[PDB]
């Protein structure tokens, strides 16, 4: 289990921060699992004593894909593995982003269309 | 003289309106 | 989102001039360090979009 760090781990939590962060922002716009994980294990707490399995978890919360996940535990450098899972978490951002931007098109333009019919009795 | 509460990583910035939440309740009889 | 130490250092200083501009100093270093983030991640986002943009368009296919 390669658990290789910085000796200056100031500015590398940042971007384990970014993550959580990118995480919240998951659960925001993708609900699939009660936020209380995130309630009880605070990043600012100073619980997360070993953060390689935060990031792990973090890509399990993502959707990404068995083949996904093999490659990311097959890169043994932390940094990485951490921006493969900041690039799977943009791509489901995207992916829920196209999702709800989709869905809304669908039922405003099927409001529009009631509208239409309400004003074309309105127009007779 | 009360004994010191344990901050267990709660940090309370001046004028800041912030909640501690310890799971010791040895504080909860204190209070 | 100074570190507590820095906190703790800040109301170390006693003079209010001296205290403010540690405080300032705080300020230009968190805002360093929010930009150097915000620039790496801006530069692993754009090569995530070096990705061709086929790619997005079979995502829309699928």
């Amino acid at each position: 289990v390669v658990h290789e760090d910085f000796q200056v781990t100031e500015e590398v939590k940042a971007l384990t921060a970014e993550i959580v962060k990118t995480i919240r922002d998951i659960i925001a716009l993708n609900p699939l699992y009660r936020e209380s994980v995130l309630q009880m294990m605070q990043a600012g707490q100073r619980v997360v004593d070993n953060p390689i399995y935060l990031s792990d978890m973090g890509a399990a919360l993502t959707g990404a894909e068995s083949h996904e996940l093999q490659d990311v535990l097959e890169e043994t450098n932390i940094p990485k593995r951490l921006y493969k899972a900041l690039s799977l978490l943009k791509k489901e951002f995207e992916l829920s982003k196209l999702q709800q931007r989709l869905g809304r098109e669908v039922e405003e333009k099927i409001k529009q269309t009631h509208r239409k019919f309400l004003l074309q009795e309105q127009l007779k | 003289h009360l004994p010191l509460i344990a901050i267990t990583r709660n940090p309370v910035f001046p004028r800041f309106i912030k909640i501690i939440e310890v799971k010791n309740k040895k504080l909860v009889e204190l209070l």
